[PDB]
């Protein structure tokens, strides 16, 4: 089955080095032209890089030329990206696409691609690895004039995505929301994982959030109670 | 993509000038990606100057000019005379491809008084085509024309026909005239009529109609 | 003595073919060459030589032969021809006037077109030059008229050629497509090559 | 350099035609540049729609025609259905490594009427201020569509300082949601009497106020 | 060196239009032409562009649609297509093209052409109404009104005379008719002496109209 694997998808300092590797199943890659093409979220697609079938050329865009390498391998039938010079423009999500043959002779300036892989992310940050800040979230006695009130787990000041966060070691997923994360402006990330349970539950049933954070390898367990305004 | 708007608009000049003609951009348009077209009343604009770079293939020397990237200018330096008619921008690159708006030149001369005289129509206006007045001047200088009238008892200005001719080869001289067409079936309602000039160095003259039938 | 034979129905039953502007340039060599099969084809079949008999040519023994062919729409398969002027012949292909060999055309009507019409083939436009007849022409550069440095913006008089084909389902004979292949064997018989 | 422009959104009921339009500011579009259509769906890949500027990928319903319009690329839709909402874009062809996409183009099908949105807020934590840190979470769910505006109000005074927003994300009941932070450190909590958090969705106004008295 | 256009055209408002604009005297394998709207004491604008070698054009934003234009590569000539034009487009078209001969050619539009008269009414071509005007040193005249859009001459019984002859032009008036005048003032205090006329000639539907002129 025509499938494409990306790997070496990451974080790293601004200005490092890197190679991405994109395995090819189904095909030999040396009978079709291959590309490289990036996507950043809130953003369009823009154009990196190819290769043709016969690797005599290779054409790049003009942001990005000079810094980066492109380069296939027929014998083990891989295609590597050799990334350097990394700024923080280029954090994205990149992708493998696969388009016409010299099989199929056509006209030259190649119509491109047909299908592609999954993809892999990288994040060109400066930001450095520490663990995860982990706070609850009370609704207020006020804010308690329903039925159903929300409480829940707050997250704060922590690097890189992702994060996992669970609710009574898993035993609690109806109601559960966790919004994504986003960048502040120190270049961090905070989200909050936040449950709905009706009134006759407060006081009756002991809550906690698990956080876990593999990169940092730091697992956190933390109690919510909705805060008594007592005297 | 239009703020073209030429600063010089109405303007007057004797032989020995110094013209300037100047182009505005709405951007910064490349060079030789202009055009300044020469337009005579009765015939196609011409071509002499193309993006300010250099002069058309056959046509008088002695005026060219090249201008910056948002505000093109040329020099006319002492003008032969039949170089006094209107010219136009005209704009490449960017599509839609619009043009300019056009700039006169003329001559000084004096304008005094060019109106002292009056015609009544005629009495075959019974069954004639339509009732109007005709109203008539020789020798006005300036573009600008402003005309009233005094009917009898009526004051409206829905219809009302005036022409002008262009400046005279002879003298270089503008003359227009009024013809004010109104009621014709009725012929009762109005009885006095006038029609009035001013000028500021013609005051108020008077127009005092003769009363018909 | 020998029953190897020249390939050639892969080239003339061919999976799909050429573009109008660039070829393949195809390579033939030791084998024996059988024409005859050739007869069988569309009664729509124009076979015109110059330089030998059409029929004498199996006893003969000349050198290599080369291979290219295209699609060309209906009218102007006169126009290419030996040495006469014309679009396609002074912007795309050119032919010897002393040239021995031919062509072959016919008819592709079914095989091509699509009822919302099919737009893959094209061909150059505003060459500033007239090639000479043979040799290699490939480029994508967006053509200028020259004067002023357009500097790649595709504005006025700075223009990319091409204007790719039509290709309607149904259309008169002028405009319907047509498959041509261009033969052009060499002489001198010292590399003696094909024979029969 | 060139750029290829394109309409930012349409939306259309279910079942009706319509015309997806992508056009070149800097001339004529031909079928020598090759336009291609594209359709993505946000965090998966892209699939193929239509090449050659008539022909139809493999297992593409023929539901979709392409075509050229004057100087522009034409896509037509017949039939409007609720999956075929998502990102599109095109694709044209610069000879010899220049190929550019479009603006691109959400397309919506109008479906489900709008949803009332749901506004919780979460005042500061004790532990977060004895930490020397504040920050009220302002939280809206349920909301459709996407389009929102934010604003906070100290003591009726605008707060422009401290602010993060988080764009919407669609949920798991085909609805949006996201929240705001406002960062502020204690002493400026306590110095206003309340706190606002006023949410705007397709021009229905929520105002969610908490005070630092409560929190005392 | 020679463009030609079509001739004057008194056509009905709504349903098409012919226009025509052949050119010679140079290479025209490949070229550009230009079209524009010209109207008598109004702004000049844009229409739009070819040219032979691919059918290519783009229009003005009040002109996308209803206009058309056809190659006709024979003969060197370019045709353009009430098209869906309103009746206030009664103006001038022209013709632009560059001289161009080897493929590296001037980049302005040097060759222009004449113009075309297009006029959309009532099309009532009737023969002009006349009547004259007796004097009250002095002067006098002609007036014309049902004054039909045709370029009208009128004489002064010489084929002479510009000592103060007044051709007046035409205006639109609430009919959507055509009137025009010619006045002269007498050179002396000669009023008694010598006459003049008001001469006027119909060229399409040939209608002569004579008269004298006295107080
Ligand atoms: C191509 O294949 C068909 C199908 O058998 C055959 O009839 C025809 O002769 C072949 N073409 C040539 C040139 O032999």
């Amino acid at each position: 089955q025509v499938q494409l694997v990306e790997s070496g998808g990451g974080v790293v300092q601004p200005g490092r080095s890197l190679r991405l590797s994109c395995a090819a199943s189904g095909f030999t890659l040396s009978s079709y032209g291959m590309h490289w093409v990036r996507q950043a979220p809130g953003k369009g697609l823009e154009w990196v890089a190819v290769i043709s079938y016969d690797g005599s050329n290779k054409y790049y865009v003009d942001s990005v030329k000079g810094r980066f390498t492109i380069s296939r391998d027929n014998s083990k039938n891989t295609l590597y990206l050799q990334m350097n010079s990394l700024r923080a423009e280029d954090t994205a999500v990149y992708y493998c696409a696969r388009g016409w043959a010299y099989w199929e002779l056509l006209p030259d300036y190649y119509y491109g691609m047909d299908v592609w892989g999954q993809g892999t992310t990288v994040t060109v940050s400066s930001a450095s690895t520490k663990g995860p800040s982990v706070f609850p979230l009370a609704p207020s006695s006020k804010s308690t004039s329903g039925g159903t009130a929300a409480l829940g787990c707050l997250v704060k000041d922590y690097f890189p995505e992702p994060v996992t966060v669970s609710w009574n070691s898993g035993a609690l997923t109806s109601g559960v929301h966790t919004f994504p994360a986003v960048l502040q402006s120190s270049g961090l990330y905070s989200l909050s994982s936040v449950v709905t349970v009706p009134s006759s539950s407060l006081g009756t049933q002991t809550y906690i959030c698990n956080v876990n954070h593999k990169p940092s390898n730091t697992k956190v367990d933390k109690k919510v109670e909705p805060k008594s305004c007592d005297k | 993509e239009i703020v073209l708007t030429q600063s010089p608009g109405t303007l007057s000049l004797s032989p020995g000038e110094r013209a300037t003609l100047s182009c505005r951009a709405s951007q910064s348009v490349s060079s030789s990606y202009l055009a300044w077209y020469q337009q005579k009343p009765g015939q196609a604009p011409r071509l002499l100057i193309y993006g300010a770079s250099s002069r058309a293939t056959g046509f008088p020397d002695r005026f060219s000019g090249s201008g910056s990237g948002t505000d093109f200018t040329l020099t006319i330096s002492r003008l032969e005379p039949e170089d006094f008619a209107v010219y136009y921008c005209q704009q490449y690159g960017n599509s839609p491809w619009t043009f300019g708006q056009g700039t006169k030149v003329e001559i000084r001369r004096t304008v005094a008084a060019p109106s002292v005289f009056i015609f009544p129509p005629s009495d075959e206006q019974l069954k004639s085509g339509t009732a109007s007045v005709v109203c008539l001047l020789n020798n006005f200088y300036p573009r600008e024309a402003k005309v009233q009238w005094k009917v009898d008892n009526a004051l409206q200005s829905g219809n009302s026909q005036e022409s002008v001719t262009e400046q005279d080869s002879k003298d270089s001289t503008y003359s227009l005239s009024s013809t004010l067409t109104l009621s014709k079936a009725d012929y009762e309602k109005h009885k006095v009529y006038a029609c009035e000039v001013t000028h500021q160095g013609l005051s108020s003259p008077v127009t005092k109609s003769f009363n018909r039938g | 003595n020998i029953t190897n034979l020249c390939p050639f129905d892969e080239v003339f039953n061919a999976t799909r073919f050429a573009s109008v502007y660039a070829w393949n340039r195809k390579r033939i060599s030791n084998c024996v060459a059988d024409y005859s099969v050739l007869y069988n084809l569309a009664p729509f079949f124009t076979f015109k030589c110059y330089g030998v008999s059409p029929t004498k040519l199996n006893d003969l023994c000349f050198t290599n032969v080369y291979a290219d062919s295209f699609v060309i729409r209906g009218d102007e398969v006169r126009q290419i021809a030996p040495g006469q002027t014309g679009n396609i012949a002074d912007y795309n292909y050119k032919l010897p006037d002393d040239f021995t060999g031919c062509v072959i055309a016919w008819n592709s009507n079914k095989l091509d077109s699509k009822v919302s019409g099919n737009y893959n083939y094209l061909y150059r436009l505003f060459r500033k030059s007239n090639l000479k007849p043979f040799e290699r022409d490939i480029s994508t550069e967006i053509y200028q008229a020259g004067n002023k440095p357009c500097n790649g913006v595709a504005g006025f008089n700075c223009y990319f050629p091409l204007r790719s084909y039509s290709f309607r389902p149904t259309y008169g004979v002028g405009h319907q497509p047509y498959r041509v292949v261009v033969l052009s064997f060499e002489l001198l018989h010292a590399p003696a090559t094909v024979c029969g | 350099q060139t750029v290829v422009t394109q309409e930012p959104s349409f939306s259309v009921s279910p079942g009706g035609t319509v015309t997806l339009t992508c056009g070149l500011s800097s001339g004529s579009v031909s079928t020598a540049y090759f336009p291609s259509w594209y359709q993505q769906t946000p965090g998966q890949a892209p699939r193929t729609l239509i090449y050659g500027t008539n022909t139809r990928s493999s297992g593409v319903p023929d539901r979709f025609s392409g075509s050229i319009l004057g100087n522009k690329a034409a896509l037509t839709i017949t039939g409007a259905q609720a999956d075929d909402e998502s990102d599109y874009y095109c694709v044209l062809y610069m000879g010899r490594g220049i190929v550019v996409f479009g603006g691109g183009t959400k397309l919506t099908v109008l479906g489900q009427p709008k949803a009332a949105p749901s506004v919780t807020l979460f005042p500061p934590s004790s532990e977060e201020l004895q930490a020397n840190k504040a920050t009220l979470v302002c939280l809206i769910s349920d909301f459709y569509p996407g389009a929102v505006t934010v604003a906070w109000k100290a003591d009726s005074s605008p707060v422009k300082a401290g602010v993060e927003t988080t764009t919407p994300s669609k949920q798991s009941n085909n609805k949006y949601a996201a929240s705001s932070y406002l960062s502020l450190t204690p002493e400026q909590w306590k110095s206003h009497r309340s706190y606002s958090c006023q949410v705007t969705h397709e021009g229905s106004t929520v105002e969610k106020t908490v005070a630092p008295t409560e929190c005392s």
